[PDB]
């Protein structure tokens, strides 16, 4: 006999064991980046003679 | 002149060990740091 999950299977002659694991772990990395950059000249001249 | 700078460097890594049930609050992940409550009853049972 053989039980996984309430149903009953059939472990063939060559197979050790196969036995259902848990084994979860995942990753989540998220990046936000932002750059700003501003310029600006105001240049006047005036002569009079 | 204007300069600004913005990083928001946020990350994680559950550890969550049912087979199935795994995927789901490990993947609840985008928007809700906080899992589910039924979805962690769930994953309890299974």
């Amino acid at each position: 006999p053989h039980y996984i999950l309430n149903t009953r299977f059939r472990k063939p002659y060559n197979v050790e064991s196969y036995t259902p694991q848990t084994q979860g772990k995942y990753e989540f990395i998220l990046k936000e980046y932002e750059s700003y950059s501003d310029f600006e000249r105001n240049v006047t001249e005036k002569m009079a003679s | 002149a204007a300069s600004g700078t913005q990083n928001n460097v946020l990350r994680g890594e559950p550890f969550i060990r049912g087979a199935g049930f795994i995927s789901g609050l490990s993947y609840l992940e985008l928007d809700n740091p906080a899992g589910n409550k039924r979805r962690y009853s769930a994953w309890a049972e299974s």
